[PDB]
RNA sequence: GCCGGACCGGCACCA
RNA sequence: ACAUAGCAUAUCAGAAGGCACACCCGGAGAACUGAAACAUCUUAGUACCCGGAGGAAGAGAAAGAAAAUCGAUUCCCUUA
RNA sequence: AUCCUGAGUACGACGGAGCACGUGAAAUUCCGUCGGAAUCUGGGAGGACCAUCUCCUAAGGCUAAAUACUCUCUAGUGACCGAUAGUGAACAGUACCGUGAGGGAAAGGUGAAAAGCACCCCGGAAGGGGAGUGAAAUAGAACCUGAAACCGUGUGCUUACAAGUAGUCAGAGCCCGUUAAUGGGUGAUGGCGUGCCUUUUGUAGAAUGAACCGGCGAGUUACGAUUUGAUGCAAGGUUAAGCAGUAAAUGUGGAGCCGUAGCGAAAGCGAGUCUGAAUAGGGCGUUUAGUAUUUGGUCGUAGACCCGAAACCAGGUGAU
RNA sequence: GAGGGUAGCGGAGAAAUUCCAAUCGAACCUGGAGAUAGCUGGUUCUCUCCGAAAUAGCUUUAGGGCUAGCCUCAAGUGAUGAUUAUUGGAGGUAGAGCACUGUUUGGACGAUUCAGACAAACUCCGAAUGCCAAUAAUUUAACUUGGGAGUCAGAACAUGGGUGAUAAGGUCCGUGUUCGAAAGGGAAACAGCCCAGACCACCAGCUAAGGUCCCAAAAU
RNA sequence: GACAAUGGUAGGAGAGCGUUCUAAGGGCGUUGAAGCAUGAUCGUAAGGACAUGUGGAGCGCUUAGAAGUGAGAAUGCCGGUGUGAGUAGCGAAAGACGGGUGAGAAUCCCGUCCACCGAUUGACUAAGGUUUCCAGAGGAAGGCUCGUCCGCUCUGGGUUAGU
RNA sequence: UAGGCCCAAGCGACUGUUUAUCAAAAACACAGGUCUCUGCUAAACCGUAAGGUGAUGUAUAGGGGCUGACGCCUGCCCGGUGCUGGAAGGUUAAGAGGAGUGGUUGAAGCUACGAAUCGAAGCCCCAGUAAACGGCGGUCCUAAGGUAGCGAAAUUCCUUGUCGGGUAAGUUCCGACCCGCACGAAAGGCGUAACGAUUUGGGCACUGUCUCAACGAGAGACUCGGUGAAAUCAUAGUACCUGUGAAGAUGCAGGUUACCCGCGACAGGACGGAAAGACCCCGUGGAGCUUUACUGUAGCCUGAUAUUGAAAUUUUCUAACCCGCACCACUUAUCGUGGUGGGAGACAGUGUCAGGCGGGCAGUUUGACUGGGGCGGUCGCCUCCUAAAAGGUAACGGAGGCGCUCAAAGGUUCCCUCAGAAUGGUUCAUUCAUAGAGUGUAAAGGCAUAAGGGAGCUUGACUGCGAGACCUACAAGUCGAGCAGGGUCGAAAGACGGACUUAGUGAUCCGGUGGUUCCGCAUG
């Protein structure tokens, strides 16, 4: 309340809306990668059980900072160009699931 | 009783210098606030379209004389 | 009980990543002819909630992230 | 604003 | 007209009224108040009143929730 | 699928209502008025609606338990009260007030044991003084303790020429003698000096409030938010309900919640993203620290620091 | 007189807002109920450090409120704060002047010229100051982010002005001080004037304003 | 050790005093607890001791914890007691004396005289009240004084219907 | 113990009634008058209804409005409002009706809408109506401009009008005049015998009302015995004067006066006690009341539809529905229920939906500033002065303007220079003329680089932005170099993101329109 003049929230414009069928996804980076030595296979499964990922939401998505240094095979539902380049590069795969 | 038929003014608009003869500005800054050429651009001065006169370089601020009845302001580079 | 949101206030603003909200611009609704073009292409570019604003209004969106 | 006569006359009017 | 309504009898004992009627179900239902005025809105289906019951009541066995499937109702956490 | 499977029903229009949802793009449920289907090749729903798909099968009924409450009863509990508190009521819905509905008090304590004062004296009595009982009677019933206001009796100092918010600083004289201290009481006389609270620009104020004394009498708690301090753990931190346990600590419980990534109205993209034709510029971001519990501060929802209206509504009581 | 009837969103009224159980512009009792009260009053132990405001903007706002200003507490930053000296600059007040606009008095000449005056909204001119900056001396702040406020009735005095009447202990602005929230000395007494800012104690000393015949300290 | 600071309302910050309860530890108490009273005691403050008297059974201290935690003001609430003050008043009016009773008499009883009402201050019904009616006894309180008396207190009585 | 009387005036005819507890009256009532409604299940009123009052009445009756005995009388205006009556011309709702359009699947189907046309009352229109609401001015205008009577009045402001009477002296009184601020005919006009605890003036009688007080009786007061309150109260050893001071002092200053303690008296002060001022203002406080304030609503009117049928073309019929209609039975019954007749009849009544009327009733609103409030004025923006030579700076201080305009009055390139005066000519020419002109518009600041004037081309009066600044509580407002995309003018450098600068504007919510690599609730 500001004693009359029009408040600040009445006198801005709303804006926008929410999405009913947003999706927004549980994010791991390569640094988060690296914990897991050569050579294993990384699955939603696999990362909720060592803790990397605590919730899930509507999926698993790979990112791209840090620094990978480990060679995996990383299943997970979304990729983005540079963490698919960065597995794919440092000797790895990856496959969307 | 009667009443005053007086008693309206406008809004007060804060003319005149802003920055110093003398100081260092960045450039855009806004050097003089005017009605008019009271004061003309001079030296990497420009003047805007309500008769502002601003920095177009960064540089030194230095109000001069322009003839024998107008003056104007310029900014010098540091170097 | 619990604190309730400010509802036309969470439909105005968005949270940052500092805890600044950003918000959309009054003067945008109409009478555009009386507006000069700069006037209107710079009202397109949203704005922060004010310092003084927010130590009025912090607590109408403190559920809201 | 909607309609009937030559503006007039009724009806309608929740930024 | 017949019958019916009505009027007597005989037998039974079904109802009546009460409550801590607190909790429950249903009928009916405000205003001060808040909105820094006020009429939509709010107070609130709240107070009060009326009816009906039980140790609980109400609900309950999908013309459901959903979008990979679950499998009556109710209540607690969370969703928020 | 030959037959049956709930009809004035479902449903629709109008007017309303219930749904978190105010008629809205308003699905879903119900009421009044009026209209009004289909029959497994059927019917309904999936938030207007159509199609497809998916799920279901209304217009009949019954159904324990997990849930809600406490005038009661039984057994117990309390960093709850302790007689102006705690029930209004420790001895009462009484006394008292009112035509009535209705309102509604005050008031506990001898002593271990009544051993509750034989007897004598003054007095009509009441009440006393003795004597007795008792550890104690100034524990004698108006009874434990017995504060203050207030009322008296005695007197150490002082006071009848003096003008005053009553004290304070200085100070003889007189009287006493201590928690033994460069002591106590009183005070001739001199200097200075217009109470307190509230509210005010400013109050000695002739502005407010208080007769005095005593008791009682005002920022609290719950749930959220934020911030700070503390502590544990740390790219992690933490459980809620429940179950077990002594109404406990605690164990178990990972559902959920906050972080580890942001940007955009959104689709989305992602250490970037949005805007933009742009490889430009610009906004917000990246370029590690959070989280749980808790002391303090503040805010929100609650009556929310306490007392106070004139009034409004509902249901009753009154034409003695 | 007795027995009865009409009841509060109502009765009754030869009418007065009149009566309905000792106050009727809408009875009384209980409940909603701790209605609401931007108003008034009240709000309980101590000491220590700091210490305001009575302003702006907006407000069905004007004795309320919000943000800013001013206070406080804690973290940070670090020369960015203050004063003076020098130097540079912006600007049109005081004064002055009549070159413009306007006002005005005497001459002369055939409107011009001569002389002399007036101005907040006149200026050919134009200070003192104050302000903005730059790099030496002195000094001690300044700023940022968070927690917590209170304040939005101001008053006198001096001075620059408006208003009023070169009235007001008037009123409205600028500037400074004091009161507010400041005791002490002086001005008889006397918030606001002069001197001067009380940590506590002393039967020591020097001074300020103001004083030195007596009241009453100090010069008959 | 040598320098500096310390007036203050609203208000911010800090440190403490005291009250009740709890936990643990350690103590006091009929050879006298709490409370109350007095004193010439101690600490920078809130406040803390000691001694004596009263009192007659509970109560300190340390650390920590928790609050119905501190009153001088609210025309505050309840209770007690002042002041005004021996003041206003003692509620329409005619009494006097003798005798009696008695601890006590203007005030009770008896007597005489006097006075007042008398379309009523007389007499009888009703409503309303509900034992106030009667006798004996009593005098704390009630009675606007007093009281030996009473509509007051104690004890015992009292209301009779075919009309 | 037991009327004072007389003369004159206002008001009201009269007896009566009223503010229990400050008003008894001129107020109310009244008999009488008039208007209006009402044909009986009357109208009106109470009630949701049933049931009632009206009335066991029936237009010589009942309800409502106004006037108020009686006498003489009661003039003009129907334009406006109300009421009454016409008319179905226009306007409108539900409902009837479906031209047509879209969504979906080439359709149909389902679905969301949906246009002609029909569809009542009311309103718009016409008329009448004043003992209806009202109105009876200022050649002009009106609907019409005051008849009788009365008039300085319960009405007259000036005003103690003027004249006369009454008095020695009369702002009152009586009688006249009319210049009626602002009488006037049923919110009746003018009179009126009788009546009045009515108002007003005069006179007689009479008096302690008074000159002018004195004495006496009794009850209080006063003294004594008994009993024994109250309001009030910060503590009080509580003087006066002049001053001081929150501007009127017991309490402060300087003087002046005053031995300690009672009792009877008095009221100047203690801004004495009493009741949180009734006046006044303020609160986005309350309540009662009003209305052509807003929004509603009881109720009333009207239409559709259901109950609700049968034949002609509004009429008919009877059988539903109705009868506070008769007879009969239940039944010693003015209720009710059945039966039979009669009346009425698909109307009415009632339900749902719709339109209209609706201070009868309800909930509320009805601003602020203000040298108190009201009334007047003002409320946002621009310019100047006040404003104290940066910026800022108030008053119901002093002056004005704005709520636009322009298709060039914008952009660019090129060219050009004004007002005035004198001198000659039946606007033309010369010389002086730094602007003394012009600049769309108010003022100020600017401008002869012209920003002023003209000409050619033109649309930068672009798109995406934007380092950095000004202003500022916020929301807003202002300037802006440069970068990219595409242009215009210019030979070129370059200029151009409207106008010499500064007013010409209004947030959010909501809704309309166009676009859209966005979402769109199982999928499309
Ligand atoms: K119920
Ligand atoms: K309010
Ligand atoms: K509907
Ligand atoms: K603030
Ligand atoms: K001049
Ligand atoms: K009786
Ligand atoms: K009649
Ligand atoms: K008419
Ligand atoms: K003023
Ligand atoms: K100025
Ligand atoms: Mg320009
Ligand atoms: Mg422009
Ligand atoms: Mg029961
Ligand atoms: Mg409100
Ligand atoms: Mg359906
Ligand atoms: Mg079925
Ligand atoms: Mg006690
Ligand atoms: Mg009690
Ligand atoms: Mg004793
Ligand atoms: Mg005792
Ligand atoms: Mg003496
Ligand atoms: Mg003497
Ligand atoms: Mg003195
Ligand atoms: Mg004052
Ligand atoms: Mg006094
Ligand atoms: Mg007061
Ligand atoms: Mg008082
Ligand atoms: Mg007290
Ligand atoms: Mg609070
Ligand atoms: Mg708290
Ligand atoms: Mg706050
Ligand atoms: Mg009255
Ligand atoms: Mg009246
Ligand atoms: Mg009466
Ligand atoms: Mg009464
Ligand atoms: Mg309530
Ligand atoms: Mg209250
Ligand atoms: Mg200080
Ligand atoms: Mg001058
Ligand atoms: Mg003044
Ligand atoms: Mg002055
Ligand atoms: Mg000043
Ligand atoms: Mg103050
Ligand atoms: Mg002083
Ligand atoms: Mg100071
Ligand atoms: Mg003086
Ligand atoms: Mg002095
Ligand atoms: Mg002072
Ligand atoms: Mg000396
Ligand atoms: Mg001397
Ligand atoms: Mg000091
Ligand atoms: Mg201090
Ligand atoms: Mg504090
Ligand atoms: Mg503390
Ligand atoms: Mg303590
Ligand atoms: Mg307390
Ligand atoms: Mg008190
Ligand atoms: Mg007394
Ligand atoms: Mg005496
Ligand atoms: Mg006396
Ligand atoms: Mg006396
Ligand atoms: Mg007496
Ligand atoms: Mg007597
Ligand atoms: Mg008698
Ligand atoms: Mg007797
Ligand atoms: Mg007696
Ligand atoms: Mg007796
Ligand atoms: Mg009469
Ligand atoms: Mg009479
Ligand atoms: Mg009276
Ligand atoms: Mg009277
Ligand atoms: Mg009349
Ligand atoms: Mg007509
Ligand atoms: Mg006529
Ligand atoms: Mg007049
Ligand atoms: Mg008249
Ligand atoms: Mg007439
Ligand atoms: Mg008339
Ligand atoms: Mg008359
Ligand atoms: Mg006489
Ligand atoms: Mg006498
Ligand atoms: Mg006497
Ligand atoms: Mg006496
Ligand atoms: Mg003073
Ligand atoms: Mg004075
Ligand atoms: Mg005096
Ligand atoms: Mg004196
Ligand atoms: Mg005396
Ligand atoms: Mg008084
Ligand atoms: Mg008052
Ligand atoms: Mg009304
Ligand atoms: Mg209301
Ligand atoms: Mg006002
Ligand atoms: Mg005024
Ligand atoms: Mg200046
Ligand atoms: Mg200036
Ligand atoms: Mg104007
Ligand atoms: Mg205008
Ligand atoms: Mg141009
Ligand atoms: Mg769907
Ligand atoms: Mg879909």
């Amino acid at each position: 309340f500001e004693g009359g003049q029009l408040p600040l929230f009445r006198r801005l414009p709303k804006r926008g809306f929410t999405n009913i069928n947003r999706k927004e996804y549980a994010i791991v980076n390569l640094d988060q990668l690296n914990k897991f030595e050569d050579g294993t296979e990384v699955t939603p499964a696999l990362l909720v059980e060592s803790g990397v990922v605590k919730n899930e939401k509507s999926g698993i998505k790979i990112l791209g900072n840090g620094s990978l240094d480990k060679k995996l095979t990383v299943k997970a539902h979304k990729f983005s160009a540079s963490a698919a380049e960065a597995i794919d590069a440092k000797g790895g795969a990856h496959e969307v699931i | 009783v009667s009443s005053t038929k007086n008693g309206r003014d406008s809004e007060s608009k804060r003319l005149g210098a802003k920055r110093a003869d003398g100081q260092f500005v960045t450039g855009g800054s806004i050097l003089y606030r005017q009605r008019g050429t009271k004061i003309y651009p001079g030296e990497n001065v420009g003047r805007g379209g309500d008769d502002t006169l601003f920095a177009k370089i960064d540089g030194v601020v230095k109000f001069e004389r322009k003839g024998r009845d107008k003056k104007q302001v310029s900014v010098y580079a540091v170097a | 009980p619990k604190m309730k949101t400010h509802r036309g206030a969470a439909k105005r603003v968005k949270r940052t990543a500092s805890g600044q909200l950003k918000r959309s611009r009054a003067f945008t609704s109409h009478l555009f002819a009386n507006k000069s073009t700069k006037q209107k292409r710079q009202l397109r570019k949203a704005r922060l909630v004010s310092k003084s604003d927010m130590k009025r209004v912090k607590q109408l969106l403190a559920y809201k992230k």
